[PDB]
């Protein structure tokens, strides 16, 4: 609207782009991000809930880890069958190595609905 | 422009091909799983299944985190959590592990941790 940005960030930098709390924490080499499914899930479980920031930063990395264990054993299965492509087998199979048959379980209804509704997301 | 908005801007690009958020197309995650060396290609309705598993994931730890939260009558989910709450579950802690100080049982190797025996000694 008029009175427009007088100041641009592209210059040389001292600290990591001489940021001061303004813009979005950019770090460790972290490349964009499940903030929206987490954002998205979070109000379908606890809606009345919220997250601060700093806990959805920790969060992400969080759960994100978890998957990346799992991708290990998808890697760890393809390599039984000498392949190197992940396909339901292997998903399957990963999540009964680690997660509970008890919660296995519940994890291949909520996939079979996902490919039922053709909806990469809930 | 310089003197206004002569065509539409609007996103960050000017392309058909766009991504609107924070998202992770199929290439990118092509990329990631090379990377790590995990897989070269994903077969077809796997990416459906794995957002799935990803969401059912995150589902369960945010209600275990939503519900700490509650107790501490907080409105939003604290950091305290994570690091409290959050790492006193074996289920998520057994997942957020890697071959290191055995924890559970699942250790992927040839043998057991401990060894079922010694090995020879020489005299």
């Amino acid at each position: 609207p008029p009175k427009t940005s007088g100041k641009a960030a592209k210059k040389a930098g001292k600290a990591q782009k001489n940021i001061t709390k303004t813009d979005k924490k950019k770090k460790r080499k972290r490349k964009e991000s499940y903030a929206i499914y987490i954002y998205k899930v979070l109000k379908q479980v606890h809606p009345d809930t919220g997250i601060s920031s700093k806990a959805m930063s920790i969060m992400n990395s969080f759960v994100n880890d978890i998957f990346e264990r799992i991708a290990a054993e998808a890697s760890r299965l393809a390599h039984y069958n000498k392949r190197s492509t992940i396909t339901s087998r292997e998903i399957q199979t990963a999540v009964r190595l680690l997660l509970p048959g008890e919660l296995a379980k519940h994890a291949v209804s909520e996939g079979t609905k996902a490919v039922t509704k053709y909806t990469s997301s809930k | 422009s310089g003197r206004g908005k002569g065509g539409k801007v609007k996103g960050k690009a000017k392309s058909r091909s766009n991504r609107a958020g924070l998202q992770f197309p199929v290439g990118r995650i092509h990329r990631l799983l090379r990377k790590g060396n995990y897989a070269e290609r994903v077969g077809a309705g796997a990416p459906v299944y794995l957002a799935a598993v990803m969401e059912y994931l995150a589902a369960e730890v945010l209600e275990l985190a939503g519900n700490a939260a509650r107790d501490n009558k907080k409105t939003r989910i604290i950091p305290r959590h994570l690091q409290l709450a959050i790492r006193n579950d074996e289920e998520l802690n057994k997942l957020l592990s890697g071959v290191t100080i055995a924890q559970g049982g699942v250790l992927p190797n040839i043998q057991a941790v401990l060894l079922p025996k010694k090995t020879e000694k020489k005299a």
